[PDB]
């Protein structure tokens, strides 16, 4: 066509030749003969208000790769018509092509497996581009340390030594970390490394004394970062520790941090020669029956807290598991009878109500968990130092969610409330974070919803992903609800 | 969705 001419016709026949070249275009494009676009051009002289024109533009550069063509033809095509359906899908793929995952989404959302897969990658994208010195909760910390005996770990600190300059701040790192305080966990994981750095300076004259201090300052550093998520730090400062000076503890700490959901005959190897170091100490015992009780090995699992608990009568842990046992044997009348013996023997301990109420709570007697929650965080207001922590509210406030909305405005208000206090009480709590995240979310507080699922991808890899998945499907929510 | 209109 000479458009010229064309031009100069009446608006009947000037169309008329809008839908004939638009036509010829349609049939090079069946043809794979892609520079179609010719003609689509032409037809748009004719009739640059017709979003067809500008979307069959776009389908040839699909066909050809020129990504950011396609995403001109298509805005085109959408500037015309903001609903057209080929235009919006073809500008979400091509801006998925290019990596603008969140553009894609926003389209794919105008639209309505392809929303889901850009909001992986865009979680990813961001994941990656994001990223440890920062500590589990203070309620994790004590939980993790509780079966240990502190008085025994304070005085293992070897003070006879005539060359050990740190043995001091080392004795100070122990005492902190078991006083089971907020204040004392990151004091105790500031003087441990400081201790370590010294110790890794003073064996450059060394004696057995300096030697035995450093294994065990290297030990305890060692298991902080194995706390921290560093896997490899730990195991190379357990490895030193036990290099210089092997102890039950060092062997259980290197197996927590080398344990293996496919062969766990390497973790049982290195319990066994824990045992053999010293077969009178309960933390062993109780770390490889929790093994066996993860492994569902109830039997073994058995065993094993029956030994602990015999070589520490004292501590409530191994009464604990083994009330749990019951349950998990099927035993619920028995397991209730061992926490209340329990109970009976530690009253003012909030372990046995709060792992009560975890039972409780999974055979659905939700009342009755409340309760034991309610007694669980008095118990823990009383107490010098952390046992359970946030544990009963996080219990409490999860109950009440479900509760609530299965609106019951009343238990979702006081549900709000107690995961708001949870997490100022344990800031290093991802629990306590996503939980709250996702009432804020609920009651449309996106920013609020937004910043605790970022935070929580801070504290929290595949848990990272899954924080940041979140953090990212309400920045998109967002952008929508802002349009 | 992959043809012209
Ligand atoms: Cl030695
Ligand atoms: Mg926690």
């Amino acid at each position: 066509p000479d458009i010229a001419q064309l031009k100069g016709l009446s608006p009947s026949q000037r169309q008329a030749y809008a839908v004939q070249l638009k036509n010829r275009g349609n049939h090079f494009f069946t043809a794979k003969n892609f520079n179609a676009i010719k003609y689509y051009q032409y037809a748009i002289e004719l009739d640059p208000n017709e979003p067809v024109f500008y979307s069959n533009i776009s389908a040839c550069y699909i066909s050809t790769g020129d990504l950011e063509k396609v995403i001109e033809f298509t805005t085109k095509a959408l500037e015309i018509k903001p609903d057209h359906s080929k235009a919006l899908l073809r500008r979400a793929s091509a801006n998925e092509s290019l990596g603008n995952f969140t553009d894609a989404m926003f389209d794919l959302s105008v639209l309505s497996p392809m929303l889901e897969r850009n909001l992986n990658k865009q979680a990813m994208k961001v994941l990656n581009e994001n990223l440890s010195q920062v500590l589990p909760s203070n309620t994790s910390l004590a939980s993790f340390f509780g079966i240990f005996d502190s008085h025994l770990e304070v005085s293992s600190v070897n003070t006879s030594s005539n060359y050990d300059t740190a043995y001091a701040l080392l004795s100070d790192a122990l005492q902190r970390l078991y006083s089971a305080t907020d204040e004392g966990y990151l004091v105790a994981n500031d003087l441990l490394t400081k201790s370590t750095d010294m110790y890794h300076s003073l064996l450059s004259t060394v004696d057995d004394p300096l030697r035995e201090n450093a294994a065990l300052a290297l030990c305890y550093t060692g298991i902080f970062h194995f706390l921290k998520n560093n896997l490899l730090d730990a195991q190379v400062l357990l490895q030193e520790s036990i290099n210089l000076h092997p102890t039950p503890n060092s062997y259980i700490f290197l197996a927590l941090t080398l344990a293996d959901k496919e062969n766990s005959q390497e973790f049982f190897k290195f319990f066994q020669k824990a045992v053999d170091l010293n077969p009178e100490y309960p933390p062993t015992y109780y770390h490889r029956g929790q093994m066996y009780f993860i492994l569902q090995d109830y039997k073994n699992a058995k065993e094993d807290f029956q030994k602990a608990q015999s070589l520490n009568p004292e501590n409530v842990y191994p009464y604990i598991q083994l009330a749990c046992l019951l349950y998990k044997q099927g035993k619920f009348t028995e397991s209730e009878a061992f926490f209340n013996e329990t109970k009976l023997k530690f009253p003012t301990l909030p372990e046995v109500p709060t792992f009560f109420a975890e039972i409780l709570t999974d055979r659905g007697d939700f009342d009755t968990a409340i309760k034991q929650y309610d007694i669980a965080k008095r118990l823990e207001e009383v107490q010098e130092k952390i046992h359970v922590g946030i544990g009963p509210l996080i219990g409490k406030a999860t109950i009440l969610a479900r509760q609530s909305s299965q609106l019951d405005e009343e238990k979702f208000n006081a549900a709000i409330k107690l995961l708001t206090k949870a997490c100022e009480l344990d800031p290093r709590s991802e629990q306590a974070k996503i939980g709250l995240a996702q009432l804020k979310l609920q009651m449309e507080k996106i920013d609020e919803a937004i910043e605790l699922f970022e935070d929580s991808a801070i504290l929290a890899m595949d848990e990272k992903l899954q924080a940041t998945t979140f953090a990212e499907a309400a920045k998109i929510q967002k952008r929508l609800r802002a349009d | 969705m992959e043809e012209v209109d």
